[PDB]
């Protein structure tokens, strides 16, 4: 009977929610009380990175910490040299629908997808001096919200028909399919070491897959709202999810349960963009209201403020060296805050 | 991806002759092409250049108001117009594209070349092995040592290490100095100490017999260094 | 300068692209985008044919104006997490069908996809293109029934000159920004022919009000 | 029929209740202490010197 | 000699002085509050439109503040006015009396493409063509205005009566160059108002409130720059033919007070109609609250 199988899974849902009330002997709030706070952390803005000409939806820094692909809405897809601030290449896509955009580990490919429920990656280091269009990954019933390489061969991506996928990309191909949400997979984060990998959609929960295995391991069920953007902890045993009710929440992987809430009174609307720095101390959130904060992790209280751009940080990250910040707003500048 | 060059021949000593370099395979108004001649029995020099767009052109100090280099995006075909063709000016004209941006491979692919035969401050490289003798197999090491420091404030030295095996075209092998050329094998690596350089290969085979250039690109004139011819 | 030979030649790189991305921008901000949101599968179909994956953009041309027009309705996701993409877009071509009103009720479900987008916040300002199609199936519809099957308040007799002028008029009170934006109403059909031409008068209103808020005019 | 969906459902969270869970206690120290163990490496917690920072402009 | 050619004096001199202060106060603190509301949005600057209802009111800062002080100083103080230094100031005037009405002109031509060409009218005009066609605007302003102090002396030709050590000729050549930026203007205006009534009758052919707030705004616009403009420049024509017998000349100095009065009027007709002016006035006390 149907009406049996709502009742295991809540006396299922007990057990879950009763071993995690039994673990929860002190909060991280209560460790972190006697602990020197990183006082007011102010970063001036080193790099603007004009030339875009549309709201700016997504980037991502290269490996080397030095190239930075940006789409934005105008159908341009520009890879940055972010120290002198030089276009290395400006790739014009297929459509103008643009909502994510990746940068493989290597170097040698950039990944772009929207609204088109399609993944086109782009190949940069070849002859002939293109960059040609390596594979269209098709396969996807709704946007595709956020793509992420695990190497040059594989890539996950994350669409809004309640579905991660695996793709094989010299066959495009979906390897496993990431099925158990119920909701729009707004953004994706890949663990450190590329096993397991975070996923939070719109019905207010993440999860975490395996990614070899196909499964799903652990639900986190703790917002209220949608959850807009994730990112992990650089040790891999924690992530952090933004949402939309205006709360960053740090989770953790190995007490299957919420551990903060960066919640403040003077701001309501919610996160676009959430990195770590490196050593995972700051907590760089993308607020809707034109502003990014920068919140302490161990304590809950906030550091410092980057403000100056014009309209919504749609999106940001820290470089792999944690050197500096790049969030791109929806006016078309790219800012880089060291 | 090929470039096929023609002119040439016989000329009168004083006339004129235009070089006209075909480039077929490739994105070429995205490439800043070089032109680079070879005497009949000396190492390369570099003739001139024109950029992506034709922004900047730069000549030596042999052709300068005396050649002219000029691009055809449109119909892919590079030219060199040459007036008054001194008896110094025979040569064979390679035809060198170069992309510049971050993280490029500048002079990777050259062209084929046509033997012009006419009748009857710089940064001085020095290659001083002219002639290193080979045994198959061993590890051997070819010296470079620059006139000026070629490591820039920027952290990348500009040298570049080319080979020409006897009967063809230069071949990329390093570019600024500890990368590789995207196809050359392993055996080639290049540790240089900011103004005096070293190539260094490993398990060698008679595809590496040839002449190896180190050329700078600090600053143009593009200086090439002598001949490091290496023999059986 | 201080600059090398190549990183002078990357600056170069740059400023050619530069030159290439004002000249693409300045080539699509010449054109008219226009996300047309026709509710169900009623009358969407066939105003794309008069006027010649899930967003297929339709493009086309109208004395010597270049028209985009979005159809996204085949995406089936939520529709709040990728409507702002479509912020900033110059029109909204809504298509009702005038017929369902007798096939909760068609025309209410249309009214319902109208009331949730003539009063986004991202939609604030872009003026909808309201297409009443269906309308030579509408008369016959109306002399075999009222409108009375679907409208309960109605106080006006059956004919056609009564109930199309209601419909009219349900969908222009569904907006309560009526300053900011407009809703240019056409009683279309599949006969028609001068549904392009509609259009582009519609949207010339549209940019020459949006020009005459940016010389502060208006 | 929903009956071998909600059965998914179940043998979802079968599967997502036998984990061990270590306490929080002990799952937030070690968020402590890879904070402070690589604290030195972090240059927007404590500010670069101009020399070594690459972004000068 | 630069005194007496003003013979004007009496118990009018108090009503002569302090409406050029009174008039002339209230325009320089609208004209810097226009000028502050533009520059500190940093969201205005960069619209190409707002640079030239800016620079409007900038020309018309120094329209103000400058007859300000030459005008007290010509009628009540009666200071030295050597015949090196006085030219100045009679061309610092008369640029800004011209950089202004060309301000007006190039703020129509920005009106008239607007309707024009309207969906590439962002493409048409861009912040780098719009800053070009403001430094042509006023350097040709300046360089029509500062034209007897480089060289002219009016010793051949008689000089004109009303305005002292100024020739004749110039201005027979001022006055016909302002009735081309007059004729710029109503040329202009009057076919803004009529390429929207050959669109207003296109769109209601399908199935009037276009013009008539047109008609309302670049109406009173018209209005406004001819009910003082005109004053000035019909009697300043009238000044070649007769040499005035009797006091019009004194009536100029009343209606030269005109175009002081168009000063105020101009930030309330072109930039407190501006919604988005009127949107970062009510901004900007947010950000003074404190
Ligand atoms: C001499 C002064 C004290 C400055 C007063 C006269 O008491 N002068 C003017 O108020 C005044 N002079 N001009 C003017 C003068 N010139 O020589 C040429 C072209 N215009 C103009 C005005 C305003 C009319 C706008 C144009």
């Amino acid at each position: 009977e149907l009406d049996q199988l709502r009742q295991e899974a809540e006396q299922l849902k007990n057990q879950i929610r009763d071993a995690r009330k039994a673990c929860a002997d002190a909060t991280l709030s209560q460790i972190t009380n006697n602990i020197d706070p990183v006082g007011r952390i102010q970063m001036r803005t080193r790099r603007t990175l004009r030339g875009h000409l549309a709201k700016i939806y997504a980037m991502h820094w290269g490996t080397d910490s030095r190239l930075l692909v940006s789409a934005s809405q105008d159908g341009k897809l520009i890879i940055w040299d972010s120290y002198t601030t030089n276009k290395v290449h400006a790739i014009p896509l297929r459509s103008s629908w643009v909502m994510t955009c990746a940068y493989a580990p290597s170097g040698n490919y950039v990944a772009c997808g929207g609204l088109d429920n399609i993944c086109s990656i782009y190949n940069l280091k070849t002859r002939e001096g293109n960059v040609r269009v390596s594979r269209e990954l098709a396969g996807h019933t709704g946007y595709l919200s956020c793509c992420r390489f695990l190497d040059d061969n594989q890539i996950v991506t994350s669409s809004g028909d309640t579905t991660c996928a695996l793709w094989d990309i010299e066959t495009g191909q979906q390897t496993t399919t990431f099925t158990g949400h119920t909701g729009d997979v707004m953004s994706l984060s890949l663990a450190p070491d590329t096993r397991l990998f975070v996923s939070g959609a719109c019905d207010a929960s993440a999860k975490l897959w395996d990614v070899r295995e196909g499964m799903c391991r652990q639900t986190f069920t703790g917002h209220e709202s949608d959850i807009n953007a994730i990112c992990f902890f650089p040790n891999g045993n924690a992530f952090a999810t933004g949402s939309d009710d205006a709360t960053c929440r740090l989770f953790d992987l190995r007490a299957d349960q919420e551990l903060m809430t960066y919640s403040h009174d003077n701001i309501i609307c919610g996160i676009t963009s959430v990195s770590f720095s490196k050593s995972g101390r700051l907590l760089l959130a993308g607020y809707d209201d034109f502003n990014c904060n920068v919140w302490d992790a161990l304590k809950a209280d906030r550091a410092g403020v980057l403000a100056g751009h014009d309209n919504r940080v749609s999106c940001l990250g820290v470089t792999d060296d944690g050197m500096a910040v790049a969030t791109g707003s929806w006016d078309s500048f790219l800012k880089i805050w060291n | 991806v090929q470039l096929v060059e023609s002119g040439g021949g016989l000329v009168q000593p004083g006339g004129s002759r235009k070089l006209s370099c075909s480039a077929s395979g490739f994105a070429f108004s995205s490439f800043g092409m070089h032109w680079v001649r070879q005497a009949p029995e000396k190492g390369l020099e570099w003739v001139a250049y024109i950029s992506s767009g034709s922004g900047t052109i730069y000549y030596a100090d042999t052709v300068k108001g005396r050649f002219t280099i000029s691009r055809d995006d449109p119909k892919n075909t590079l030219f060199l117009q040459m007036t008054s063709l001194r008896s110094e000016d025979t040569a064979m004209y390679y035809c060198v594209r170069s992309i510049y941006y971050y993280g490029s491979s500048p002079f990777d692919f050259w062209g084929q070349g046509t033997t012009l035969t006419v009748s009857s401050s710089d940064i001085v490289m020095t290659q001083a092995t002219s002639s290193v003798p080979v045994t198959p197999g061993e590890s051997v090491s070819i010296s470079c040592r620059s006139s000026k420091s070629l490591l820039h404030s920027n952290g990348n030295t500009y040298l570049y290490w080319f080979l020409q095996r006897p009967g063809q075209s230069p071949q990329l092998l390093i570019y600024r100095m500890s990368n590789l050329a995207s196809g050359v094998p392993d055996r080639f690596s290049g540790s240089g100490s900011g103004t005096a350089f070293t190539l260094t290969i490993s398990r060698l085979e008679a595809e590496d017999v040839g002449v190896y250039y180190c050329m700078q690109h600090l600053e143009y004139p593009l200086t090439f260094g002598a001949g490091t011819k290496l023999e059986l | 300068c201080t600059l090398s030979a190549e990183d002078k030649a990357a600056v170069e790189r740059s400023k050619m692209i530069d030159r290439n991305l004002r000249e693409d921008g300045e080539k699509a901000a010449r054109e008219v985008k226009l996300l047309l949101l026709g509710a169900g599968e009623s009358g969407k179909s066939t105003i794309v044919k008069q006027m010649k994956t899930g967003i297929v953009e339709t493009h086309f041309t109208f004395k010597d104006l270049h028209f985009k027009m979005f159809d996204v309705g085949g995406q089936r996701s939520e529709r709040k997490k990728w409507i702002h993409c479509f912020e900033g877009v110059t029109a909204i071509i809504f298509c009702v069908a005038l017929s369902d009103y007798d096939l909760m009720n068609r025309m209410h479900e249309s009214m319902k996809l109208f009331d949730s987008i003539c009063n986004n916040k991202w939609f604030t300002d872009t003026s909808i293109i309201l297409f009443l199609n269906k309308k030579d199936l509408f008369e016959e519809k109306i002399k075999k029934s009222p409108l009375t099957i679907c409208y309960p308040e109605y106080a006006g007799s059956n004919t056609y000159e009564e109930a199309a002028a209601y419909i009219q008029c349900q969908f222009e009170d569904l907006n309560k920004r009526k300053d900011t934006k407009e809703i240019y109403t056409h009683f279309t059909c599949a006969t028609d022919t001068k549904n392009v031409q509609f259009v582009f008068d519609a949207v010339t209103d549209v940019i020459i009000k949006n020009n005459l808020k940016d010389c502060g005019l208006f | 029929a929903s009956i071998a969906q909600a059965r998914k459902l179940v043998e979802q969270l079968k599967m997502e209740a036998n984990i061990d869970r270590i306490k929080v206690s002990k799952a937030a120290a070690d968020l402590m202490a890879y904070c402070e163990a690589h604290a030195k490496e972090d240059p927007l917690l404590t500010p670069v010197p101009a020399s070594e920072n690459p972004f000068r402009e | 000699p630069m005194k007496d050619y003003m013979i004007l004096s009496g118990p009018q001199k108090t009503a002569v002085a302090v409406l050029c202060t009174l008039l002339g106060l209230l325009s320089a603190l609208e004209n810097v509050a226009v000028l502050y509301l533009i520059l500190s949005s940093h969201q205005l600057r960069r619209k190409p439109s707002y640079l030239f209802i800016g620079s409007l009111a900038g020309a018309d800062f120094l329209a103000s503040v400058v007859f300000a002080c030459s005008f007290v100083n010509f009628h009540v103080f009666h200071g030295v006015d050597s015949k090196a230094v006085f030219l100045l100031k009679i061309g610092s005037v008369t640029m800004t009396f011209t950089a202004s009405v060309g301000s007006l002109l190039l703020t129509a031509i920005d009106r008239y493409l607007c309707l024009r060409y309207p969906p590439s009218y962002k493409a048409l005009l861009t912040r780098g063509r719009a800053l070009v066609t403001l430094g042509i605007m006023w350097v040709l302003s300046a360089l029509v205005s500062y034209l007897p102090l480089m060289g002219w002396t009016c010793c051949p030709r008689p000089c004109s009566e009303l305005f002292p050590l100024i020739p004749n000729d110039y201005l027979l050549s001022w006055l016909l160059f302002i009735a081309f930026l007059f004729s710029g203007i109503i040329y202009t205006y009057g076919h803004v108002l009529w390429k929207a009534h050959q669109h207003v009758a296109s769109l209601s052919g399908h199935q009037m409130r276009l013009d008539v707030r047109l008609a309302k705004t670049l109406g009173l616009v018209l209005a406004v720059l001819l009910i003082c403009w005109f004053p000035v420049l019909a009697l300043m024509a009238h000044s070649l033919a007769t040499t005035l017998s009797d006091q019009v000349k004194k009536a100029f100095a009343f209606c030269s007070m005109l175009c002081l009065i168009n000063s105020m009027v101009n930030p309330v007709i072109y930039a407190l109609r501006s919604g988005e002016i009127r949107s970062s006035a009510h901004h900007c006390l947010a950000h003074w609250k404190k």
